[PDB]
């Protein structure tokens, strides 16, 4: 409920330190508006 | 954080700095020549 | 995703035209601000748009061509000899076809020698009477000149509002077979038969006889041509490309005739005091349209105009 | 116009002078892009940067890229000489 | 006998002082040059068309810059002759054409520098005629404007015609655009210079448009767009007219015409009616570059 | 053919020669070269900076 | 919103910014409610304007900026058709404009 999922491989929006190679994860929730953009670093999506 | 500036303020300040630094003052003849041909002749 | 698009406001804002300073009324002046919105509801707007459209951007001229046989003094016979076929020298036809290409009057998007059938952007031997101006017209066009060659023929059995262009310039070319008939040319009697329709316009036939100069072509027996020009002397003496009593070969006949017509028309336009370049006419028309059709609105009242839909004004 | 076809993640056009430039084969900005003989930059109203670039004729051109305080946008335009229909 | 005729004609041109005789000689020179050029095209090198044209241009320019300055009829005759020679289609070195335009520009500079008491309407008419001749020369040979010096001289002449004084000065302080007061010699000269600038910016090069040589402006208008859209919603009132700087009139339609396959992107149809003439446009808004147009 | 004259023909459309023709046409069709615009309109020095 | 103290005003402004996510529910409840919220924001920023910029206190300027940003969010969330609907208020309806 915090936003839709975006594939990090082909995402052209905000990153916030994430990487394209998939090391930091393949999916992440994403919520953006006309002026505010928020990306969540969910800890249950990054492989460990 | 002190002296924190919003995104639009920073963008406007940077754009104004670019315009002020890289603005070129020239006679109308040179401007018309550049418009007619961007590279010199 | 969104469906509708009001691209007009995007276009105005992206290029930087739309701003508070641009819409601000000038101080201590009567010129309109840098950005103005017109109106499509005031009556007569589309008529003025058509007025602006019909104004040409480059000068245009007109040339009339006549054929003379020995012992002819009446205008009717002079007009009659042209419309016949195979009754004239082939060199006359060869000289005709060397002046310009052939374009139909209906499909011609430019000047055709007569106002009523010109600028129409919406698309067995008869002789040289085809070019009389009702089915075909000889035409020539350059980047700075436009000439319509029309050969008059005998006449047998507000909708186009054009603003006054200015002093019309026309030059007549006469093909005389005998040199002694040059003086006996009824130029006065044919003034009424060469009306271009610009007479009603151009408001800014006896008096017009002196205005039009005449170029006479007299072929010889040796193949060369003899030229005599009447009424082509003004403040700056005569015109150079074809002086009086000149001899020119057939190779450089049409080119020299066209150059002389261009020079004479340019001199005539320059001499007159009530003439301005066509772009000046267009600029004055645009200023008049702005003065008579601008919308008196404040800056906040103008931004909200962009968002409101259009096209349903006469339907809702 | 906010929900464009590209999704809410993308708001301003990502194009620049390097893209669609015949004289520069690279995909990144470089001095050769300015070395192109068909690129020119202007300042409008002292608060807007307008870039004019004649792309090689794609067909169905003039490319305009504008940078201001609200972001960046791209316009592709062609003239209509001949009659329609 | 052709060589003898050419030599005596050249001598008569050199030794003449009467106006009418000079005009007749200039007309004869134009006729003979054109005839020789066309004969060579259809088929000491003085008999050759190229050398004869070079010598004629050199002599005419020398006379125009030497003696034919205080006279009006002779100068106008020389200008008409120089305009006439441009239509001749004969290969020739660019140096001669550059010299011709340099002579015309020097004549413009000399005539526009006359004292105020000597100024009159005939002087302005001569200036307008010389501007038209220069415009014809530029249009007929667009190639030679690639040179630095020719383009610089032409733009300096246009600037002098518009503003009233050249921006660069030999000893006086230079001036920049925007802070130069408008002091034109006259309205006619200013209008002629503006027309020359418009021609050199738009009409110079590729004169025959795809619309046809008859109509330089585009052959599309509001009625054509309405009848081509084939949409009952679109009417004569769908346009939004705007005026920019009190000179340019726009007519924008906010409906795609189907020219671009990107039906998911905004499209506008700008229809500019400037002082030069009507001209259409079709602007499109694109977010992604050409590399992924079909991948969206 | 010496005494034969070529009939005039309609010239065919020719592509613009310059590499900057269309941009120049767009610039001069919006009035950017008018006298009034010569104040709030300038150029930018092209360099690495 | 127009409270003399600025911290409570800021909290109220943040709460108003929260309501943007439930504008559909507000419309389902009362038709004119979101337009009323936009009108409230416009009137408040108009009333606070004269004493905001002509002062040496930065808190008022920051609160004005926050009000403008919340107004922008409310305008963006609402569709264009609603924003073009005329304002229905007694004081202005009494006038013939």
């Amino acid at each position: 409920g915090l936003g839709w999922e975006v594939d990090l491989s082909t995402h052209c929006g905000f990153m916030g330190g994430l990487q394209r190679n998939g090391s930091t994860g393949q999916t992440a929730p994403y919520y953006a508006t006309s002026t505010v953009e928020v990306i969540f670093h969910v800890s249950t999506r990054m492989p460990s | 954080i002190p002296l924190y500036q919003s995104f639009y303020e920073e963008r406007a300040l940077y754009l104004e700095a670019i315009i002020q630094n890289h603005r070129e003052v020239m006679t109308f003849e040179d401007f018309a020549a550049q418009v007619f041909s961007p590279s010199p002749s | 995703p969104a469906q509708e698009f009001q691209t007009a406001r995007l276009f105005l804002s992206h290029f930087g035209f739309l701003s508070l300073e641009a819409l601000k009324e000038p101080a201590n002046s009567r010129l309109p601000p840098h950005l103005i919105a017109l109106d499509s509801t005031i009556p007569g707007f589309f008529d003025d748009i058509g007025y602006l459209d019909l104004l040409p951007c480059r000068p245009f001229d007109t040339v009339f061509i006549f054929y003379m046989k020995p012992g002819q003094k009446t205008n009717q016979e002079i007009l009659k000899n042209v419309e016949s076929s195979r009754t004239v020298q082939p060199h006359f036809l060869e000289f005709l076809l060397s002046l310009g290409w052939s374009v139909d009057v209906g499909r011609h998007p430019g000047w055709t020698g007569h106002v009523s059938t010109s600028w129409s952007i919406n698309c067995e031997d008869i002789g040289a009477s085809i070019f009389n101006g009702q089915k075909k017209v000889l035409y020539y066009a350059d980047a700075l000149t436009e000439i319509a060659f029309v050969v008059p023929s005998p006449v047998e059995s507000q909708g186009r509002p054009v603003p006054p262009l200015g002093p019309e310039t026309r030059v007549s070319v006469v093909w005389v077979e005998r040199y002694d008939d040059i003086e006996n040319f009824p130029l006065s009697e044919l003034m009424t038969e060469i009306s271009t329709g610009v007479e009603t316009t151009a408001n800014s036939s006896t008096t017009l006889e002196k205005e039009v100069p005449v170029i006479f072509i007299h072929p010889l027996n040796t193949g060369l041509f003899r030229i005599k020009i009447q009424g082509a002397t003004g403040k700056f003496n005569m015109v150079i490309p074809l002086v009086d009593g000149m001899i020119v070969s057939r190779r450089a006949l049409g080119f020299l005739v066209r150059q002389t017509v261009i020079n004479i028309c340019r001199r005539k336009r320059l001499e007159s005091d009530s003439y301005s370049p066509p772009h000046v006419r267009r600029k004055q028309k645009i200023t008049d349209i702005v003065n008579k059709y601008r919308n008196k609105q404040l800056e906040p009242e103008f931004y909200t105009s962009l968002f409101q839909e259009v096209g349903l004004k006469n339907c809702s | 116009h906010y929900p464009l076809s590209g999704g809410p993640a993308i708001l301003h056009s990502l194009v620049s002078e390097n893209h669609d430039n015949a004289h520069v084969e690279g995909s990144e900005l470089s001095f050769e892009v300015f070395r192109s003989p068909n690129l020119q930059l202007f300042v409008f109203n002292d608060s807007t940067l307008i870039s004019y670039l004649q792309t090689p004729t794609e067909g169905p051109d003039v490319r305009v890229i504008v940078r201001d305080i609200s972001g960046k946008y791209s316009w592709d335009g062609k003239v209509l000489y001949g009659p329609l229909e | 006998l052709k060589l003898r005729l050419v030599n005596i004609l050249i001598g008569a041109l050199q030794t003449e002082t009467d106006p009418n005789n000079t005009q007749m000689i200039l007309g004869a020179m134009l006729n003979i040059v054109q005839d020789s050029a066309l004969l060579e095209a259809i088929g000491l090198n003085t008999d050759s068309a190229a050398g004869l044209l070079i010598r004629s241009i050199h002599l005419v320019t020398q006379r125009l810059n030497s003696q034919w300055r205080q006279d009006m009829s002779i100068s106008l005759a020389a200008l008409e002759l120089l305009s006439g020679l441009a239509k001749v289609k004969v290969m020739v070195d660019s140096g001669d054409r550059k010299r011709a335009i340099s002579s015309v520009c020097t004549y413009i500079v000399y005539q526009c520098s006359r004292p105020a008491p000597l100024h009159s309407r005939d002087l302005h008419s001569m200036i307008v005629a010389a501007f038209q001749c220069l415009c014809v020369w530029l249009t007929e040979h667009p190639d030679m404007l690639d040179e630095k010096d020719c383009l610089k001289e032409v733009l300096e002449i246009v600037e002098l015609g518009i503003s009233g004084s050249k921006s660069k000065n030999n000893e006086q302080e230079v001036k920049y655009k925007g802070d130069k007061e408008p002091n034109p010699a006259s309205m006619r000269v200013k209008d002629a210079a503006e027309a020359t600038l418009t021609c050199i910016m738009q009409l110079l090069g590729a004169f025959p448009s795809p619309s046809g040589p008859a109509s330089p402006c585009s052959l599309v208008n509001e009625t054509t767009l309405i009848k081509y859209s084939r949409l009952p919603t679109i009417n004569k009132h769908s346009f939004r007219y705007f005026v920019l700087d009190n000179s340019v009139i726009l007519a924008m339609l906010e409906q795609p015409l189907g020219n671009e396959q990107n039906d998911f992107f905004p499209s506008v149809t700008v229809l500019v009616r400037g002082m030069s003439g009507r001209l259409a446009w079709a602007q499109q808004l694109c977010l992604l570059p050409r590399g992924a147009k079909a991948n969206q | 053919s010496a005494m034969k004259v070529t009939s005039q023909g309609q010239p065919s459309p020719v592509e613009p020669r310059g590499p900057f023709y269309f941009c120049r046409l767009l610039l001069d069709d919006l009035g950017m070269n008018s006298w009034d615009r010569r104040k709030n309109f300038h150029l930018l020095k092209k360099n690495s900076k | 919103l127009k409270f003399p103290n600025k911290i409570v005003a800021q909290v109220a402004c943040d709460v108003l910014q929260l309501l943007v996510s439930y504008w559909e529910k507000l419309q389902m409840f009362e038709t004119s409610l979101p337009r009323k919220m936009a009108e409230i924001l416009v009137a408040t920023v108009a009333f606070l304007l004269p004493s905001a910029e002509y002062s040496s206190v930065e808190t008022d300027k920051k609160f004005i900026v926050s009000l403008l940003l919340c107004l922008l969010d409310w305008c963006m969330a609402l569709p264009v058709s609603v924003l073009l609907h005329p304002v229905s208020t007694a004081v202005l309806e009494e006038q013939h404009s």
